[PDB]
């Protein structure tokens, strides 16, 4: 079926990125998949500030990482195993298909 | 100097190309091509490649109505009620017509630069409806569209993947109902 | 209601289209029109007739 | 720009391969697939795709007593780089000490985790004596 | 099939089936009252049309 | 299908809902800060209005918004306006009495097009749309069946921040209880024009209502087979803040038995 089921993943944190990106990958290469690179694009500053109960009148900047990682074979079984196998929260995952 | 204003004449439910096309043919039959300028008949092409009607499809500004760019006299309206299939001259009191206002003329003039201009395709979709997925990779699933794009034309819609919901860049051409 | 001016079929796709239904069908078109034509621009002859 | 961060340019590569695990040719195909990088010597990109010859355990084999902590632990990424890094100089001899550590600590801040430069670079300190004519 | 938003709309006069769904989602006298949300009917008797 | 509009806006409503009771349970934190004469406006009010205003920019970054505490919003798509009461009847909260819904409604070109209220202590939600009715969790809401005065229950609101009709209003209450059976006061006009769509109640009215709250609840009446107006029956209420509403024949006999009691101020 169509190709690019192309799922970037922003994080703020690391090896559960790591995590996520194994396991994702596992799938596709278990699941008949052709798996493309993850291919992590360079970690990028990402601004923050205390939105909070503030101190009386704490990461501002951080490194969040980034996996481009792409899926171009999308059997049943793929679709069945990605809705079925979840992930970690913290994550940004917007994905694109096309 | 006989400035021919815009008028405007009913025509019937599925009749209005034949009846710009016998007006001209009138036209031509009296010679008085100085008394008729143009029978406009605006029109629209809303293109969608797939859904049944595909790659585009013909919709008008109004129905029921033709424009034209007469001038004002009996023997021209007599001209235009001396046709196949019309109504009387749409406007004030018949046998003395109301001119169209140039106001008009514009704006409908601009309307057609802007659909002519860009193939726009009508029923569009709008932020917060759920819709199913006819595709390969999410077949038979469905989301809500959290953001609608034209250029693009990607369809930025949350649908549940592993728990969590998540956007997904599916296009228009896979999009269920609504 | 819809029970009070029922559409009764035939032996085939024929339905007795009762009167109500098709008056009902002309007006709510002519709406429809209007309306749609109401939001694009209104040329002001033609939404008057 | 193009001869030395070439290295940086397709670590991306080696990442994927130490993330895919498939044949490397096809690695660099689908990394070549992805974009068209312009600041990497394709002498460079044949370099990185040498880069899967057996040695390369031999150069973490090379700080296996000379380590602080475990290897897996070490990120894919850390891993990648280290190990790329190392691969200069442990088999295929580009250039000495200084040079190619100031490569492999200037260009692994775009993808490190934060903290990644203190670490490759105390340990390192191994890359003195695998050049030791430094 | 009724047509949904026309003369006929189950969703906006009712049943045509008695404590049946028009989706077919509800079949049972005990849930009668609930709308339904493939079809969005009220499920009663057919007289309320 | 849905009404999108609807559906952004009834998640919304269940963001601010869940923020609200999570923290109901923690009146150490949710202090009272009082803004005219007794309408606190707690902080909890701030984030919940945070909130549903962060959701809703997702989805339409140009419409304006209006809110009893940002006054009025501007988008770059001003035809149609999002009125909001992240919280009703402050006051019940503030108490920690557990009776209170936030509400969330849609006017398009003015009249008023989609309304949502969520009270998260019982967990419901009043929806209604105009052109499709009113739902209570998937119950259609046809008010109460009440066609006189007796046996009505009559819910209400007191002029506790207008206190100088306070006999007017008194007057009139002592005129409706020689009528009616028995009399319910709440403290949130949202959840009671709600419960006037259920039928909880016979009918409803009130003297000195903010334009913002009333809007998630008239459309709901009024899908809801129920009609709102003014105490003479008029339409200036959206200016007066002078409501009543109910079932057809009991909103008639209500304004013919308040016509005369009513100072000729609120006329
Ligand atoms: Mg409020
Ligand atoms: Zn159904």
């Amino acid at each position: 079926q169509n190709q690019r089921i192309r799922i970037r993943l922003k994080a703020f944190d690391h090896r559960l990125i790591d995590q996520a990106t194994a396991e994702i990958v596992e799938t596709a290469k278990r699941t008949g998949a052709q798996v493309r690179g993850p291919i992590p694009l360079p970690t990028r500053k990402e601004r923050f500030t205390v939105l909070i109960s503030p101190h009386v009148n704490d990461q501002y900047e951080i490194r969040t990482h980034l996996r481009l990682v792409d899926i171009v074979e999308p059997t049943e079984k793929t679709v069945d195993a990605l809705m079925r196998l979840d992930l970690a929260a913290g994550v940004d995952v917007q994905i694109s298909l096309g | 100097a006989p400035k021919k204003r815009w008028y405007v004449v009913q025509a019937f439910s599925g009749f209005e190309g034949r009846v710009a096309t016998s007006l001209r043919e009138h036209i031509k039959l009296h010679n008085m091509e100085d008394l008729f300028g143009e029978v406009m008949v605006p029109t629209e092409e809303v293109v969608e490649i797939r859904g049944g009607q595909r790659r585009k499809s013909e919709r008008k500004f109004f129905p029921g109505y033709v424009l034209v760019q007469m001038v004002m006299n009996d023997a021209s309206w007599h001209l235009v009620r001396s046709v196949p299939r019309v109504m009387g001259f749409i406007g004030g009191t018949s046998d003395r017509p109301a001119p169209i206002s140039d106001k008009e003329v514009d704006a409908i003039m601009n309307r057609l630069q802007q659909v002519g201009d860009k193939p726009r395709p009508k029923t569009l979709f709008e932020p917060g409806e759920m819709v199913r997925v006819n595709d390969g990779p999410f077949a038979d699933f469905n989301g809500v569209v959290e953001e609608v794009d034209y250029e693009k034309s990607r369809l930025k819609v949350s649908v549940s993947i592993f728990g969590r919901a998540t956007p997904v860049e599916l296009d228009f051409s896979q999009v269920e109902k609504a | 209601p819809p029970d009070l001016r029922p559409l009764v079929p035939l032996d085939g796709g024929r339905f007795a289209t009762s009167d109500l239904n098709d008056l009902y069908r002309r007006v709510i078109n002519r709406n429809n029109r209007l309306k749609r034509l109401l939001d694009l621009a209104a040329p002001d002859i033609i939404v008057r007739n | 720009a193009a001869r030395r961060r070439a290295r940086e340019c397709a670590v991306q590569a080696l990442y994927s391969w130490q993330l895919s695990q498939n044949d490397i040719a096809d690695v660099e195909y689908q990394f070549l697939a992805e974009q068209d990088v312009k600041d990497v010597d394709v002498l460079y990109f044949r370099e990185l795709l040498a880069g899967v010859a057996t040695n390369t355990a031999y150069l973490d084999g090379l700080m296996k007593p000379y380590l602080s902590r475990l290897l897996e632990e070490l990120g894919q990424v850390e891993k990648a780089v280290l190990r790329i890094a190392l691969y200069e100089l442990s088999k295929r001899s580009d250039v000495p000490y200084k040079v190619a550590i100031n490569e492999a600590i200037e260009l692994a801040k775009s993808f490190g985790a934060e903290d990644s430069h203190k670490f490759v670079n105390g340990v390192l300190d191994k890359a003195a004596p695998v050049i030791r004519p430094n | 099939k009724p047509e949904r938003d026309g003369l006929f709309c189950a969703r906006i006069f009712g049943p045509v089936k008695d404590y049946e769904c028009l989706c077919g989602k509800y079949k049972r006298l005990k849930h009668r009252g609930v709308i339904c949300e493939k079809c969005g009917v009220e499920v009663t008797q057919t007289k309320v049309r | 299908a849905m009404h999108p509009m609807l559906n952004i806006a009834v998640r919304a409503a269940r963001k601010a809902g869940n923020l609200i009771a999570k923290n109901y349970e923690t009146p150490d934190a949710v202090e009272a800060s009082q803004k005219g004469s007794n309408d606190f406006v707690t902080n909890v009010d701030k984030a919940a209005e945070a909130v549903i205003i962060d959701t809703i920019r997702k989805s339409y970054p140009q419409h304006t918004i209006i809110t009893e505490e940002s006054g009025e919003l501007e988008g770059t798509d001003q035809d149609v306006q999002w009125v909001i009461d992240p919280l009703d009847g402050t006051t019940n909260f503030i108490k920690r009495l557990p009776h209170f819904a936030v509400s969330i409604a849609v006017r398009i070109k003015g009249r008023t097009e989609v309304a949502v209220v969520y009270d998260p202590m019982r967990n419901e939600l009043f929806t209604a749309t105009r052109g499709q009715g009113a739902q209570l969790n998937g119950y259609r809401l046809r008010g109460s069946t009440a066609r006189d005065l007796d046996g009505t229950i009559l819910a209400t609101g007191f002029p506790f921040k207008a206190k100088q009709y306070a006999t007017t209003y008194i007057n009139i209450v002592g005129k409706l209880f020689n009528e009616c059976a028995d009399f319910r006061r709440t403290g949130s006009a949202a959840l009671d024009l709600a419960y006037v769509a259920a039928g909880r109640v016979d009918g409803f009215f009130e003297i000195g209502l903010r334009p913002w709250d009333f809007a998630a609840g008239e459309l709901l009446v009024r899908e809801a087979g129920g009609i709102v107006s003014d105490f003479t029956g008029g339409h200036n209420y959206m200016l007066t803040g002078n409501i009543v509403a109910g079932n057809p024949r009991v909103v008639k006999a209500m304004l013919a038995n308040m016509r005369d009691e009513l100072s000729d101020a609120l006329k």
